[PDB]
């Protein structure tokens, strides 16, 4: 059905939600490097 | 063939459009079927002896036929039952996998060698055998609107139009029914016959006599008297219709020139031929179709339905068909996830693109790298024996995303270059691809060796495994070359560079910076690596802790809008009582179930492990997905609550259940030194009463012992009166059994002409006395002037595994976790048992090796098929363990995923972490190549080279992934349709592809560097 | 009704079966029958025995088995009246014409018979020969037909059935090559633009 | 000696009716000659395993036979295959009139 | 022309071959005694030979 409208939407608004919730559990995991102390 | 085909775009272009209209075909030439032969196809030998009972069958009919069965081909198990009734049901199953056909037809013969025996009744009521499949495709009833039809005529009028009817659609099945054809009844009548001095014999005779098709030659026919021109042939006693015709029988003549006819001594009417099995339909009066099959399994079903306006019309009263079973839906609410995803992730991806190479002049090439490839995967899927299903379909699913992955994978690569050499469109696509040429080739083969490995598998496991395997080896095939002959050309004409807004595009900026933090991370973080290899195994440790403490499940119990309930009542129990029990279940549904439970199709008479008038079954259709919100408004639950409501339902057992999800624990004792039944049925005794004590908060399957009534016919006594122990017996049964004298056509159809006492005279055990028979003197004799009774205990249903007198069992231990122990005891805990005793496994208990029970098998192996395919990147050995060791790490987060989540180890979740450990593979192996890359293809630098390469391949890596991540977010949640395994399959990646990158990529530079340090330590 | 009608729009359609033959209904009298004392068999057998031939037993002749037929030869049963010629005996001990019990009466009956499907039917063999579009001629049938009376029903046999034949069908795989040799042609470098050529 | 009334009844019947189950019966012909001949043809698509599209169905033919009348048992059923007719077709012939 | 041309021509299965064989029948009236459905032969048989 003609719900794409509503749908596209989901994704514009999926997408960025969802990758910098990649990214930052890629910038924690990242300084937890603190390891080389 | 890469920088070959960049330069001649068309041929390219060309060579892809085949493959797509490799599509515009491959779909039509598709079965789509709801699932794969997941059986052992079996022959089934059905036989009936009109009014014997468990004893004669057993050993009358049963016998004659299991004994006669010396040399069969591929006789996995001989399974058998042996009713109470006359029916006998020898099961033959054959090794999932063998010419169904040939299979049957290899039997047959050794039945006709041995028919002959079988006693009359049995031989001419008709033999049957037939194979089972996939029970009943969908199952359509009919009933009365207008309240004028009778239990019997649905069945009756379905009988003449339908049942033969079932194959208007294109495709049709074996076995379908319910009801019973009508049937010319003389019901009789002891007193009347005792008057006129008549046997059920002259009755039984008089039939055969004034009703039957004669031959009667022709006159001028065959060696004619020359000169003879007329030639016509003759027509005699034809058979009988009018159910009066019947009734004005002849059947003696006294002194005064009158008459006696069948009327005179029987009720004669238009009845079924027999009753056993009411159905009903919301309580309504009512008869279906057993269509227990029918090829797009799709497309018939929609046809059957196309069909019924054939009889809207037809017939005055009502007769409205409803479709109460129908396990259809489950295929156009299956195909679509399969689009509504690629769909779904073929947008999803779309955007990706977009926020990386926010070029949408260069954002089209995937998205014909997507269907191209899954189209040529229809493809190679009636390349083989594969079936467009929900399970093949996954894969489709599925590896959409890998074969997604691919795309950008070479997009991106492809792009880089255009921004760090800043050369030319063309000119760059060909060095692009000449790098990751051979990385996509192994990575693509690798793969290949633990999806393909997976496929050959088990019986029926491995019949899912494969028909998943390949549609994802298929898919990962396309996936090369449409990525490596298509890509590379689709990328090589559109695009452009060189060599460096605000607004949303700054992001590009914010994306440059973590790309730097994780460059400037991993280079200090190698520096000093034990630090974090210590951590890496006490993951390893954590993964594996986790794992064995995850359950094990073959499939979900995917909710399927259908489900049943059974109904056992005690030893005797009249078809009234086993009614009433009925309708108190129908009510529940239809009273306190109202919002979902669409309908309860019925039928008393009929149960799966037991039968005759105890015996109870409904067949309940909830209301569709949409429309029950809450899991408590679903099958698990509204089951779960139906069953406990039912408990305080004292006197008889009742419960219902959802549907296995898949069409298909029981344990086999045997008699084999020579005991009895009473002996045997004492020792299953022991036994389930024994396992009894070990329990957590195991059942025979058969029936008990029923009461029943000896007869003893006193011969001397019988002779001392002249009545020959014939006219006796049949005088018996006859009226007691039903006999099946002539035939009729009724109406321009062939029907029997019964014959049986009516009930009046034929309830109790004093009414055998009623019963007068003939003797030669001329004068009637009572039975009782020579039968006397006594009551004993028997069997109602009986049954023998190979030849040998045996009870099955129903022993169930689920924690869910190792039941290889859950069969040792019984083998020893009944092997305390007598002599004669022993045991066996039958049904899905004989089906040894399962799936997670053979899975350790196959894995370990993949340990070398991508081991060894791994090593075949130029010097392979010291290195290969650093890709391997990237597993781990994805799989911790597969595990993490289905642990939190509740989840089990389920075959789509068994699936899961392969494609996981695909990908876990994947990326490292774009890291450690231009890793290796750099170190030889031209000046030395490790650590620096790596980082480097960690750094231009970061960017690709978390692309995919926000894709992937994203092409499957849809699963993991829903659980309205199907779902369940969209469940297990969803949870299982995202859990995966998350801990497969953030944490699996620093750990690549790791493990490679010091792979690498452990080469000039020697 | 049908292969009537159909026959008003031909220039210059048939049933292939028989059609009915006069057939003789004999109509045993069973009471009268009984009242003689006669086996309702002994009847029955004597007469088809003796009018259509029996399958007796067997016998080598000249060492191979062979059957033995009894029939009554001709001079006996070319004629209705025959038929009292033929005596049963009855338990008595004295022998019983037909007639004694017999009686006749002509009807029409059906030759050869036929059903479809395990369904009553009727044959038919509609031709229309123009050469050219007979997907027009079966069209006539199947409406045509459809003012017939009810349980009348419809259906294809034979070459009939089979739908798609060779020119009925030609012209869905001719445009498909304008796919698989524009498309194998355009595979000559550069092909698109100049392929129509 | 029967005739196309219970020939049609008590053998077609007796075994159009039990064959509920067979696989790719593209469509049941049948003829019933008033002299007992019965003649259910039974068609299959364009490329079946003749042996056992033929093989698979006799059996539901026994599954039947045991009710038809004596005589037509007796003279025993029959099952064939139908092809190419008469692939050459010789004939004999007496040349010294002395034949019957 | 070409299409008119071919929308203009037939359509046939296969040729009707020429093949040194060939068939005629024989259909009498309900009730014809073999005498004379083959007095009807016979003259069948003659034009042929005739
Ligand atoms: C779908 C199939 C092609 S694979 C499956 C099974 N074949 C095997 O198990 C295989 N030989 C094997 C592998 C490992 C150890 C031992 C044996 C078999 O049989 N089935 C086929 C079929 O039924 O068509
Ligand atoms: C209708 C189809 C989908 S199945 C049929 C046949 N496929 C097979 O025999 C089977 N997969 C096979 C067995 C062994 C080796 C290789 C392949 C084939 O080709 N046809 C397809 C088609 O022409 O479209
Ligand atoms: C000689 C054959 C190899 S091709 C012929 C037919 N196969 C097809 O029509 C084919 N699947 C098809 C093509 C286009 C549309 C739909 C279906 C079939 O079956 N026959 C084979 C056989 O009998 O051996």
């Amino acid at each position: 059905s003609p719900m794409s409208l509503i749908l596209m939407l989901v994704v514009f608004g999926l997408i960025f939600y969802f990758m910098i919730l990649r990214p930052q559990q890629k910038r924690t995991k990242e300084h937890k490097k603190l390891m080389d102390s | 063939m890469p920088n070959f085909f960049i330069d001649r775009p068309i041929f390219a272009w060309v060579i892809a459009i085949i493959i797509m209209l490799a599509g515009g075909l491959a779909i039509l030439k598709l079965p789509v079927a709801q699932y794969p032969t997941i059986a052992p196809p079996a022959v089934t030998i059905s036989a009936s002896y009109p009014g014997a009972d468990a004893k004669t069958v057993q050993d009358t009919v049963t016998q004659v036929i299991e004994q006669n069965m010396n040399g069969i081909d591929n006789l996995m198990y001989m399974s058998s039952n042996s009713d109470s009734t006359g029916t006998v049901q020898i099961t033959l199953t054959f090794e999932s996998g063998t010419d169904a056909d040939i299979a049957q037809v290899q039997v047959q013969n050794k039945l006709q060698l041995a028919m002959p025996l079988l006693p009359q009744e049995v031989q001419q009521q008709g033999v049957s055998v037939e194979k089972s499949s996939s029970s009943f495709l969908m199952v359509v009833g009919v009933i009365n609107t207008d309240g004028t039809m009778t239990q019997e005529d649905i069945s009756d009028y379905v009988a003449a139009n339908m049942k033969d009817a079932i194959s208007r659609t294109s495709g049709v099945g074996d076995v379908q029914l319910f009801g019973s054809q009508y049937a010319m009844r003389i019901w009789m009548n002891p007193n009347e016959l005792n008057k006129f001095q008549l046997t059920p014999v002259d009755v039984i005779t008089a039939i055969k006599a004034q009703n039957a098709q004669v031959a009667a030659g022709q006159l001028g026919g065959t060696p004619p008297v020359k000169g003879q021109q007329l030639n016509a042939s003759i027509i005699a006693q034809t058979r009988l219709t009018s159910t009066e015709e019947f009734g004005k029988i002849l059947l003696k003549v006294n002194q005064d020139g009158s008459r006696v006819l069948l009327r005179d001594v029987a009720k004669i009417e238009l009845g079924g031929e027999n009753y056993d099995i009411i159905a009903e339909f919301n309580g309504q009066p009512a008869s279906g179709l057993g269509i227990k099959l029918a090829a797009n399994a799709l497309d018939t079903a929609a046809a059957i339905r196309a069909e019924l306006a054939k009889m809207e019309p037809f017939f005055p009263s009502g007769l409205k068909i409803v479709y109460p079973y129908d396990t259809t839906p489950f295929v156009k609410i299956s195909i679509h996830e399969v689009v509504k995803t690629l769909v779904e992730a073929i947008i999803l991806v779309f955007l990706v693109m977009y926020l990386f190479l926010q070029n949408f002049r260069a954002t089209l090439i995937p998205t014909i790298a997507v269907p191209v490839v899954l189209l040529g995967t229809f493809a190679v899927l009636a390349a083989f024996g594969f079936s467009i299903n929900t399970l093949t379909m996954f894969g489709m699913v599925l590896a959409i995303g890998l074969l997604v992955d691919d795309a950008i994978v070479v997009v991106e690569n492809v792009e880089r270059v255009m921004a760090e050499e800043g050369l030319p469109p063309k000119e760059a696509t060909r060095k692009s691809m000449g790098q990751i040429q051979g990385a996509l080739v192994g990575i693509a083969m690798v793969l290949s060796a633990v999806f393909v490995p997976m496929a050959f598998f088990g019986g029926s496991t491995g019949a899912i495994y494969r028909q998943f395997s390949i549609t994802i080896v298929s898919a990962m095939a396309l996936s090369v070359l449409v990525a490596l002959i298509l890509t590379p050309a689709l990328c090589a004409t559109m695009l452009k560079p060189i060599a460096k807004k605000g607004f949303f595009g700054w992001f590009n900026r914010m994306f440059e910076k973590s790309t730097h933090h994780y460059t400037d991370s991993v280079g200090g973080i190698l520096r000093s690596t034990g630090r974090y290899l210590v951590l890496y195994l006490i993951i390893v440790v954590g993964m594996a802790y986790l794992f064995v403490r995850l359950p094990s499940s073959f499939l979900p119990d995917e909710d399927q809008g259908v489900f049943m309930t059974m109904v056992q009542l005690p030893a005797g129990a009249t078809q009234e009582r086993t009614q009433k029990v009925l309708n108190e279940v129908t009510h529940y549904y239809l009273t306190k179930e109202k919002n979902n439970v669409e309908s309860v199709f019925a039928v008393n008479g009929f149960g799966f492990a037991g039968r005759g008038q105890n015996t109870g079954i409904a067949f309940v259709s909830l209301k569709d997905w949409a429309d029950r919100p809450g899991e408590e408004n679903k099958v698990e639950a509204i089951t779960m609550r139906a069953t406990r409501a039912f408990s305080q339902i004292k006197d008889a057992m009742v419960f219902a259940f959802n549907l296995p999800a898949i069409v298909e624990f029981d344990f086999e004792l045997i008699d084999q030194a020579g005991l009895g039944h009473e002996k045997l049925t004492q020792a299953r005794n022991q036994l389930l009463a024994e396992a009894a004590k070990h329990p957590d908060m195991v059942r025979p399957n058969g029936l008990e012992d029923t009461p029943q009534f000896k007869i003893d016919i006193d011969q001397e006594k019988a002779q001392a009166l002249g009545v020959s122990i014939n006219d006796i017996n049949t005088t018996l049964g006859a009226a007691w059994g039903g006999s099946y004298v002539n035939d009729f056509i009724d109406r321009g159809r062939v029907k029997k002409v019964y014959v049986m006492s009516e009930a009046k005279y034929r309830m109790l055990p004093d009414d055998i006395g009623d019963w007068y028979v003939r003797a030669a003197d001329g004068q009637m004799v009572p039975f009782s002037a020579f039968s006397s009774s006594r009551w004993e205990y028997g069997s109602p249903r009986l049954e023998r595994y190979n030849g040998l007198p045996s009870m099955e069992i129903l022993g169930q231990a689920a924690p869910g976790k190792s039941t290889g122990e859950a069969m040792e005891l019984m083998e020893q805990l009944a092997s305390k048992l007598p002599t004669g005793v022993g045991y066996d496994w039958t049904g899905m208990s004989y089906q040894e090796r399962l799936s997670g029970n053979q899975a350790p098998s196959l894995y370990a192996i993949s340990l070398i098929v991508v081991f060894l395919c791994l090593a075949a990147l130029y010097e392979s050995w010291s290195i290969p363990f650093s890709v391997m060791l990237v597993v781990p790490l994805g799989v911790i987060g597969a595990l993490l995923a289905a642990t939190f989540r509740g989840l089990t180890n389920d075959v789509y979740f068994q699936v899961g972490l392969l494609t996981t450990i695909g990908l876990s593979a994947k990326n490292a192996i774009l890291i450690v190549e231009f890793a290796k890359d750099l170190m030889d293809k031209e000046g030395k630098g490790l650590i620096e080279a790596t980082l480097d390469a960690v750094r231009m391949r970061l960017r690709p890596i978390l692309m995919t992934s926000l894709a992937f991540i994203l092409g499957v977010m849809p699963l993991v949640i829903s659980t309205g349709a199907g779902s369940g395994a969209q469940n297990a399959v969803g949870t299982g990646v995202m859990g995966g592809m998350v801990t497969a990158t953030v944490l699996a990529i620093f750990f690549v530079p790791v493990f490679f560097v010091v792979v690498r340090r452990r080469f000039s330590r020697k």
